[PDB]
C-alpha cells in the first residue's frame, strides 16, 4: 500500500470500478475464494427480493495491456458492512487505495560507481523476497476451417511426430487446465486432409505397411510460442453452430 | 542442449575478438566505439564511464547496437580505428574525447583539501605508509599542514627523466592520489584543491607529455581511484544542506515598498504605465541581484572552526556548493532558484 | 603474539529463542574490528537449514486458480505457508503432512508430526478455513539449503519428473536473517584496555547461538588454512 | 570550398562559349591549354558561390543526387545526356558496392585506378 | 538498506520533492517499527491506544 | 517542520543525518547521511522485450532483407547518419560487409556462410540484386535499361 | 560526398591571413589556437626587420606558438582548403592533422566526412527568436 | 589485449596501409603455410600479425620479397 | 554440499621485485573472498611484528629548530633518513647504537657500531645528508622490538614503524566454477618493506590469525 500518497487514492480507486462497491448491502452472508453472497437486511431488503447478493469477482482476467488483473475478496466470514463498502481487493490495490508500487528502504550516498547518474542499487535482498515480482497473463488460439483438401479438426493425430508432444494433449487435442509449458509445445492440434492419393503402388505399399495417416492429414496444429514459456491458466473455445465437436 | 563445454568454448572464443557498440541516433563520429568484449550474468550490457558521454545516452531506458567484426580484416579496422582506446581526443575541438566527468571528480576534489587543522595536522613523514595513515588511523585527505618527501620525476634530459626528492606539504588525499600519478608531471599539479577543469588541464598536460599507452593507465586508475575515495565519502544531500538566508525576507519587502511606489507613481499619473513597468523591473531585477549575492555568502566559504583562533572561515560542506566550486553536478544558477527564488522567468511567448 | 590475548566465547545472554545478545572474551587490540566484521560477514553468509522445498497438494492443479472453502488464493497459500520454518534432524528431504476440515482459524499446529522435524511456532499461518465442508489436505516437502535457490534453479532436477499437481516455489534457506557487531572495551585492569565485542544475532531459531558461531568459525578457519599455504 | 565551383565564364577562350564549368575543370583546361598548347586561348571565368538546396544537383555520379532530393526529371537529364556515372564518387562506391577510394580501399581503388592505367 | 541512490543527480532537476519522500520515509517506516515493537511484548489495550 | 518535530517524537533524527557502516570493508562512514524509505514503481518498459539477438535469417522474396521487430527473430535496419558514420570510419571492410554480409545478399550469404564455417573469412561483391532491380524499374518504366562495361 | 585528402603539397603560396578576433569590447577568440595547428606559408617572420621567424612550409607543432606570441604578431598567411593547389579536394599542406592523430592526416583522409558532421554538431541550438566611446586600455 | 595501437601507425605512418599488411599477415595466416615469426600465446591471429608487424620484422616489402622469393622458387 | 566451502588451488604468485609481489588465489566464495582479504588487511596491517627504530640522542641542541653544524642535513631529515633504515634486532630487545665517521660526506649504513643480533637489510640505506667537512657526531640512537605501529607524537620518539611492510591491498574479480559465475576471487598486491619474505609473513599472519581465533571454534574439525 503507498504509505505518503495525496489522500485521494480512496475514491481514485472507488469510481474508477476495478474493485466492487456493496449495493445495498448489511452484513456478510458467504463469502468465498470465486464469490462473496451478502444477505440484505429486511429494512432495506426489497419485499419479495432475495434480499441477497452475489458478486462473482473473477479472478486472472486478461485485461487490455496483457497484465493481469484478479480482484481479491476483502471480507473473511460475516463482516457487517453497510452500502457501497469496499468489497473486491483489485489490482494494484490494497484495501480501497491506489497501490501503485513497492515502500522500499533506500539511503542516499554514490558508491564505488555503480550509481554513476541515474542508477539504484538493490541488493540481494529484494531479490530474495522477491517483491515487486511481475505478473502477466497472455493468451493465443487457434482454429478448424473445414477445408476443400478436407477439415482440419482437432484429433491430436498427428503422423510423423514424437511421443512426448502428445504426452500434454487431449483425445480432444486440448491440453488439460493446469499444465506447464515451455519451447514449441503444441497447443491446438488440427489436421488438414490433403488432396486423396491415386492406388500409387509406393503409397500403396506405404499405406499396406504403416497406414491409418498415408500422409493424408498435414499438421495443422498450433504449437506454444519460442521464447514465450509459461503455466496455462484457463481456455476457451466457440464453434460455428452445428458443429457439435465438444470433445473436451 | 546448452553444454557447459560449450560455454567453455566460446569463452576462449570471445577472448580474442572485439566488438563494436553504437547508440540509437549517431550525431558524432563518437557514437560508436570498439571494445574487448567480456560476458557479464544479466540482461544488459555493462559500460565503463569511458565512452559515455560520447555514447550521448543517460543511464535511462535505452538501447545500444552491437557489431560482429566477421572478416580479419574489419577485426584489424575496428581494433585500430573503431577501439575506443584510440579515440583519447575529440576530433573535432580538438580537446579529449575521454573528458572524466563523473563523480571520480568529486572524489578527486575530495582527496585534495584541507578544512583548516585536522588531527594529526602537523604530521611529516614520507608517504608511502600514508596509506596506513588515512586509512588505518591518523591522517585524513582533509587534513592541513601534511609535510613530505616528494619523489618527481622530470623529463628535463633529451627522453630521459630525473628524479628529485623534496619535502612538500600538502593534505593527505593530493600526496595519496600522487602514487598512481605517471612519473613525468611535476607535483606542482598535484597541489590544488582538484577542480573539474583542473582535472582536464592534468589531462591534456598528460596527453602533452608522455603518450597514450601511460596516459591510459593513468585515466583508468583515477577512474577506480574516484569511484573509491568519493565511495569512502558517500556525500548525501538532505533538507537543511541548503540553508535560507534571512536577509530576502527583508531585502524582497523593502523591493515590495519600492514596486508600492512605483505604484504610486502610477496614481499620480508622473510615471507612464511603461516606465512604470520598467522602473519595477529593474527594480525587481536588483533585489534578486542582492538576494542571489545574500544566498552565495551564505552558501559560501562562510562556516567559523573552532582552532587557536577559534574564529576560522574555510571552505563549507554542502553537497550542491562544493560541486559546483570542483564542477560535479548541478548549477549556482540552479542553487539560487532552488533556494532563493527561480528568478523573474516571466515569458507567455516573449514578454515579461 | 606476545600474550596476543586470544578472545573465547562467554556471556551469551539469550534475548528470546530467536532474538540473542552474546559476548566473548576481550582480545588484544586490532582484532576487535576483524573479529566483529568477519563474524557478521560469515554469520550472515552461510547458514545452512531446512524449508519447504516442493509442494504437492491434492485440491488445486494450476496455483494461479483459486479454491472453494478457501480464503486465500493458492499462491497466497505459497507464499503464507513459505512462512513455514522447523527444527530439522539429521534426516533431510522429508515429506511433513497437514489435512484438516473445519470452520475454525487453520494454524501450523495441524500438520502431522513426525519424528525429525519441530515447528518453532504455531501461530504460522495456513489459509484459515471458510465453510464447513470444505477440507484441505497437503503434504510439504522440506529440504535442507545453506541460501536461496531460485525457482527455476531447481529447473532442471525434473526431466520426466514434477507432474501437474506438485511444483516448486522459492525460498531463503538461511535462518540467520540477523549478525551484527558492537565492539566496546571493558574488563581490562590486569593488563592492557583489551576489547570485548558483543554479537547481536537473531537467528530463525533453527540454529542455536553458540552453534551456529561455531559452524562458521569452523568455516572460517577451513579457509584460513589454505592461506598459510 | 563545397559553395563554390562550376564556375562561370564571360570569355569562351576556345574551352566552350558557356556557363557554368566547374572552376576546377576551368582551371585544368587553362593549365592545359594555355601552358602546354595555347596560351591565347583565355576564358574569362567569374567565381560566384552556391547554395546548398541547388548545389546538390553539381555531382559527376549520375548514381549520386539521384535521390538527392526528387528523381523524375534527374533521371529525364540523366538517361537523356546518355550520361554514364563512371563509379567515381563514395556514394557510388557503396551503392555499387566498389572498394572506395578511401581508407585501406584508397589504395585498393588506386591499385584498381593502378590497374585502370594499364588496363 | 536495498536500495544504495546515485545522489549526484540531486541538483540539476531541483528534485527536492525526493529528500521530502526520504524523510517523510524514515519517520513513518520509524512509527511503524515502534507500534509493531509494542505489539512484540503484547502491549496493552489502553497503552497502544495512548 | 513538523516532520522534523515528529522525528523527535519518533525518537528519530530530526536533521535525519545518522552513521553508517561499509559493508564491504567494515569501516564507520563519513558524512552522517539522511535515509529513509521511498516509493518506486515498476514501469511498463520491462526487460521482457528488451533482449534480442539474431545469427541467421530468412531473406524477403522481394529485396532479400531480414524480417525486422522480432516479428519471426526479426531484425532492425541500420541508418543513414550511421552510414555516414562508418564513412568517416574510413573502415572500408566494415561497410563493405555491412552492404554484403548484413543485406540482401543471397548465393554470397551462402558463401559466407560455408567460408564461416571453414574459417576463410572472404565475401564476394558481385553487384547487388537490388542494382538490376532499379534496372528493370527503369525498364519498366519508359526507358531501357543499359549498363556500359 | 567526395571530400577527401588526395595531394601532399599544394606547392601555392597563396593562402588566407589568420589574425586575432578582436571584436566587441575586447578579443573573443585570439589567434593562438586559430592557427595553433597550422603550417603557415612563406609569410611567417620575426617582427624585426630582416627577421625570420620560420620557414615557408611549417607546422606549429607546440614551440612556435609562444616564439610568434613573443613576436607580437597578429595575422599570417597559410594555404587553406581550396586555397591548397590540388583540383581535387585539396593537397594536405593546407590541412593539418586537427585530431587525435598527432601525426597530420594522411593521404586519402575523407576531411569532409571528418568534417559536415562536425558542423552540425551542436543540436542544442536556440531558436524562435558614433556618441558613446569608451577604452579599454591604454 | 592490446588496448591502443600506435607503435603500428608510426611503423606505417600512414595509418591505413598498417590494416591492410596485418591482414593481409591475418589472411595468410589462417589460409595456411605461413609461420608466425613472433612468440605465439595463443591468441587470434590478427593480434599475432598486428604484434609481428609491429616488432619491426613484417612490412609491405618484407612481404612482398618472400612471396618474390617463394614465387621463384617454384 | 551444505557446509563445504571452495578452497582456492591456483596460488601463482608473480614478485615484481624483493619487495613488491601481487599473488592470487583461485574461487573464494562470492562475499566470502571480499571478507577474507579485509580481515587479512586489518590483521596483517592493524598488528605486524618488527624491530624499528624509535628515540635518539643526537650531538646537539634537543630542539627541532636546530643547527646543521656542517652536517648539511637538517635534524628532521636525518631523523627521516635514519627511520629509512631496516633494524632488525634477532633476539635482542630494545639496544642502543651510535655512528661516527669521518668527512667524506656518503652517509651509508656501514658507519654505525656493529652488534650481533642487530642487522641491517640496507648496507647503503641513507641515515644523514652528506657532512660538509671532517667533522663528526655522534648518533646515540635506540631500537626497540613491536607489532603494528604507533605514532611518534604520543610515544618518545622519531616513529614506530614496526611493521616490516610497505603496502599492500587486495583485489576481488570475479569468475565462473563451471557455469554459476558469481565466483569471487581474491589477488593481493603487496611492496614488502624488505627483509621479510612476503610468502613468510602471510603464512606467519595466518598462523597468528589462527592462533588468535582457535578459541572460538570450540576446538572444531577435531576429526
Amino acid at each position: 500500500k503507498p504509505l505518503v500518497g495525496t489522500g485521494m487514492e480512496r475514491a481514485v480507486a472507488v469510481d474508477s470500478g476495478v474493485t466492487a462497491v456493496a449495493k445495498r448491502g448489511g452484513v456478510v452472508q458467504y463469502v468465498d475464494a470465486s464469490r462473496i453472497v451478502i444477505k440484505v437486511n429486511e429494512d432495506e431488503m426489497y419485499p419479495g427480493e432475495a434480499g441477497i447478493d452475489i458478486y462473482n469477482l473473477t479472478k486472472y482476467t486478461r485485461s487490455n495491456q496483457n497484465t493481469c488483473i484478479n480482484q481479491m475478496p476483502c471480507v473473511s466470514l460475516g463482516e457487517p458492512v453497510e452500502r457501497g463498502d469496499v468489497l473486491a481487493d483489485g489490482p494494484s490495490t490494497d484495501l480501497g487505495e491506489l497501490a501503485l508500487g513497492q515502500n522500499m528502504r533506500v539511503a542516499f550516498m554514490p558508491w564505488n560507481g555503480y550509481n554513476f547518474e541515474d542508477s539504484i542499487l538493490v541488493s540481494e535482498r529484494v531479490v530474495q523476497e522477491d517483491r515487486f515480482t511481475t505478473i502477466h497473463i497472455q493468451e493465443l488460439a487457434c482454429v478448424s476451417r473445414d477445408t476443400k483438401l478436407g477439415p482440419e479438426e482437432i484429433t491430436a493425430d498427428i503422423p510423423n511426430v514424437g511421443e512426448a508432444a502428445l504426452s500434454k494433449l487431449d483425445e480432444s487435442g486440448i491440453v488439460y487446465i493446469g499444465a506447464e509449458v515451455t519451447g514449441g509445445d503444441i497447443l491446438v492440434g488440427k489436421v488438414t486432409p490433403k488432396g486423396e492419393t491415386q492406388l500409387t503402388p509406393e503409397e500403396k505399399l506405404l499405406r499396406a505397411i504403416f497406414g491409418e495417416k498415408a500422409s493424408d492429414v498435414k499438421d495443422s496444429s498450433l504449437r506454444v510460442p519460442n521464447g514465450v514459456s509459461g503455466t496455462v491458466i484457463d481456455v476457451q473455445v466457440f464453434t460455428r453452430d452445428g458443429v457439435e465437436k465438444d470433445k473436451r | 542442449r546448452e553444454e557447459a563445454v560449450v560455454w567453455d568454448i566460446l569463452d576462449e572464443v570471445i577472448r580474442e575478438h572485439p566488438v563494436l557498440l553504437n547508440r540509437a541516433p549517431t550525431l558524432h563520429r563518437l557514437g560508436i566505439q570498439a571494445f574487448e568484449p567480456v560476458l557479464i550474468e544479466g540482461k544488459a550490457i555493462q559500460l565503463h564511464p569511458l565512452v559515455c558521454a560520447a555514447y550521448n545516452a543517460d543511464f535511462d531506458g535505452d538501447q545500444m547496437a552491437v557489431h560482429v567484426p566477421l572478416t580479419l580484416e574489419a577485426q584489424l579496422e575496428a581494433r585500430a580505428l573503431m577501439m575506443s582506446t584510440n579515440n583519447i581526443l575529440s576530433p573535432a575541438n580538438g580537446e579529449p574525447i575521454i573528458v572524466p566527468s563523473q563523480d571520480v571528480v568529486l572524489g578527486l576534489y575530495y582527496m585534495t583539501r584541507d578544512c583548516v587543522n585536522a588531527k594529526g595536522e602537523g604530521m611529516v613523514l614520507t608517504g608511502p605508509k600514508e596509506a596506513e595513515r588515512l586509512y588505518r588511523s591518523g591522517l585524513a585527505s582533509l587534513h592541513a599542514r601534511v609535510k613530505v618527501r616528494i619523489t618527481e620525476y622530470e623529463k628535463d634530459a633529451n627522453g630521459e627523466l630525473v628524479a628529485k626528492t623534496s619535502l612538500k606539504d600538502t593534505t593527505v588525499g593530493r600526496a595519496i592520489l600522487w602514487m598512481i600519478v605517471p612519473k613525468g608531471l611535476p607535483y606542482s599539479i598535484v597541489n590544488q584543491a582538484l577542480g573539474k577543469k583542473a582535472i582536464s588541464k592534468m589531462l591534456n598536460t598528460c596527453y602533452r607529455i608522455l603518450g597514450l599507452k601511460p596516459t591510459v593507465i593513468f585515466a583508468d586508475q583515477i577512474m577506480y581511484t574516484g569511484f573509491a575515495y568519493a565511495a569512502r565519502s558517500g556525500a548525501s544531500v538532505g533538507i537543511d544542506d541548503m540553508v535560507i538566508p534571512e536577509k530576502k525576507h527583508e531585502i524582497i519587502s523593502e523591493a515590495e515598498a519600492e514596486v508600492a511606489e512605483i505604484q504610486e507613481q502610477f496614481q499620480s499619473g508622473l510615471v507612464t504605465a511603461g516606465e512604470r513597468y520598467n522602473k519595477v523591473i529593474d527594480i525587481w531585477a536588483a533585489a534578486n541581484d542582492r538576494v542571489s549575492k545574500a544566498m552565495m555568502d551564505n552558501l559560501q566559504t562562510e562556516t567559523v572552526i573552532n582552532r587557536d583562533g577559534q574564529e576560522e572561515k574555510q571552505v563549507s560542506f554542502n553537497s550542491i556548493y562544493m560541486m559546483a566550486d570542483s564542477g560535479a553536478r548541478g548549477s549556482a544558477a540552479q542553487i539560487r532558484q532552488l533556494a532563493g527564488m527561480r528568478g523573474l522567468m516571466a515569458k507567455p511567448d516573449g514578454s515579461i | 603474539v606476545t600474550e596476543f590475548l586470544k578472545p573465547r566465547l562467554v556471556d551469551i545472554e539469550q534475548v528470546s529463542s530467536t532474538h540473542a545478545k552474546v559476548t566473548l572474551e576481550p582480545l588484544e587490540r586490532g582484532f576487535g574490528h576483524t573479529l566483529g566484521n568477519a563474524l557478521r560477514r560469515i554469520l550472515l553468509s552461510s547458514m545452512p537449514g531446512c524449508a519447504v522445498t516442493e509442494v504437492e497438494i491434492d485440491g488445486v492443479l494450476h496455483e494461479y486458480s483459486t479454491k472453494e472453502g478457501v480464503q486465500e488464493d493458492i499462491l497466497e497459500i505459497l507464499l503464507n505457508l513459505k512462512g513455514l520454518a522447523v527444527r530439522v534432524q539429521g534426516k533431510d528431504e522429508v515429506i511433513l503432512t497437514l489435512n484438516k476440515s473445519g470452520i475454525g482459524p487453520v494454524t501450523a499446529a495441524d500438520i502431522t508430526h513426525d519424528g525429525d522435524v519441530e515447528i518453532v511456532k504455531p501461530q504460522h499461518v495456513i489459509c484459515h478455513l471458510t465453510d464447513e465442508n470444505a477440507s484441505i489436505s497437503m503434504r510439504i516437502k522440506v529440504q535442507r539449503g545453506r541460501g536461496y535457490v531460485p525457482a527455476s534453479t531447481r529447473i532442471h532436477s525434473e526431466e520426466d519428473e514434477r507432474p501437474i499437481g506438485r511444483l516448486l516455489v522459492d525460498a531463503c534457506y538461511s535462518p540467520v536473517e540477523r549478525i551484527a557487531y558492537n565492539v566496546e572495551a571493558a574488563r581490562v585492569e590486569q593488563r592492557t584496555d583489551l576489547d570485548k565485542l558483543v554479537i547481536e544475532m537473531e537467528t530463525n531459531g533453527t540454529i542455536d547461538p553458540e552453534e551456529a558461531i561455531r559452524r562458521a568459525a569452523t568455516i572460517l578457519a577451513e579457509q584460513l588454512e589454505a592461506f598459510v599455504d | 570550398r563545397q559553395m563554390l565551383r562550376k564556375a562561370t565564364i564571360v570569355n569562351a577562350g576556345s574551352s566552350d562559349f558557356l556557363e557554368g564549368e566547374q572552376v576546377e575543370y576551368s582551371r585544368v583546361k587553362i593549365a592545359n591549354r594555355e601552358l602546354e598548347a595555347n596560351g591565347k586561348v583565355g576564358a574569362t571565368y567569374s567565381r560566384d558561390l552556391l547554395g546548398i538546396t541547388k548545389a546538390s544537383l553539381a555531382t559527376e555520379s549520375f548514381i549520386s543526387a539521384a535521390s538527392f532530393q526528387e528523381t523524375t526529371r534527374v533521371l529525364t537529364e540523366a538517361a537523356v545526356a546518355g550520361k554514364r556515372d563512371e563509379l567515381r564518387g563514395l556514394k557510388e562506391n557503396v551503392i555499387v558496392g566498389r572498394l572506395i577510394p578511401a581508407g585501406t580501399g584508397y589504395a585498393y581503388h588506386q591499385d584498381r585506378m593502378r590497374r585502370r592505367a594499364a588496363g | 538498506v536495498d536500495i544504495v541512490l546515485n545522489p549526484l543527480g540531486v541538483p540539476s532537476r531541483m528534485n527536492i520533492g525526493q529528500i521530502l519522500e526520504t524523510h517523510l520515509g524514515m519517520a513513518a517506516k520509524g512509527i511503524g517499527d515502534k507500534i509493531n515493537a509494542m505489539l512484540k511484548q503484547q502491549q496493552e489495550v489502553a497503552k497502544l491506544r495512548e | 517542520a513538523e516532520i522534523k518535530e515528529l522525528l523527535k517524537l519518533g525518537d528519530l533524527p530530526t536533521s535525519g543525518q545518522i552513521r553508517l557502516y561499509d559493508g564491504r570493508t567494515g569501516e564507520q562512514f563519513e558524512r552522517p547521511v539522511t535515509v529513509g524509505y521511498m516509493y518506486m514503481l515498476k514501469l511498463n518498459h520491462l526487460v521482457d522485450d528488451k533482449m534480442h539477438a539474431r545469427s541467421t535469417g530468412s531473406y524477403s522474396l522481394v529485396t532479400q532483407q531480414p524480417l525486422g521487430g522480432k516479428a519471426q527473430f526479426g531484425g532492425q535496419r541500420f541508418g543513414e547518419m550511421e552510414v555516414w558514420a562508418l564513412e568517416a570510419y574510413g573502415a572500408a571492410y566494415t561497410l563493405q560487409e555491412m552492404l554484403t554480409v548484413k543485406s540482401d545478399d543471397v548465393n554470397g550469404r551462402t558463401k559466407m556462410y560455408k567460408n564461416i564455417v571453414d574459417g576463410n573469412h572472404q565475401m564476394e561483391p558481385g553487384m547487388p540484386e537490388s542494382f538490376n532491380v532499379l534496372l528493370k524499374e527503369i525498364r519498366s518504366l519508359g526507358i531501357n535499361i543499359e549498363l556500359e562495361d | 560526398q567526395d571530400l577527401v585528402v588526395t595531394e601532399d603539397d599544394c606547392g601555392t603560396h597563396e593562402g588566407i591571413m589568420m589574425t586575432p578576433v578582436i571584436e566587441g569590447g575586447d578579443v573573443k577568440e585570439p589567434l593562438r589556437d586559430r592557427v595553433l595547428g597550422r603550417v603557415t606559408a612563406e609569410d611567417v617572420l620575426k617582427p624585426g626587420t630582416a627577421d625570420i621567424l620560420v620557414p615557408r612550409n611549417t607546422l606549429l607543432h607546440e614551440q612556435w606558438c609562444d616564439l610568434l606570441e613573443e613576436n607580437s604578431v597578429d595575422a599570417v598567411k597559410v594555404r587553406s582548403v581550396v586555397s591548397c593547389d590540388t583540383d581535387f579536394g585539396v593537397c594536405a599542406h593546407c590541412y593539418g592533422r586537427d585530431l587525435a592523430r598527432g601525426h597530420i592526416i594522411n593521404k586519402g583522409e575523407a576531411i569532409g566526412v571528418i568534417a559536415a558532421q562536425s558542423i552540425g554538431e551542436p543540436g542544442t541550438q536556440l531558436t524562435m527568436r558614433e556618441s558613446s566611446i569608451q577604452v579599454k586600455n591604454k | 589485449a592490446r588496448v591502443t595501437v600506435q607503435d603500428a601507425v608510426e611503423k606505417i605512418g600512414n595509418r591505413f596501409d598498417l590494416v591492410l599488411v596485418a591482414a593481409r599477415r591475418a589472411r595468410q595466416m589462417q589460409v595456411g603455410g605461413k609461420d608466425p615469426l613472433v612468440p605465439e600465446e595463443n591468441d587470434k591471429t590478427t593480434v599475432i600479425a598486428l604484434r609481428e608487424i609491429e616488432e619491426g620484422l613484417i612490412n609491405n616489402q618484407i612481404l612482398d620479397v618472400r612471396e618474390r622469393q617463394e614465387q621463384q622458387e617454384q
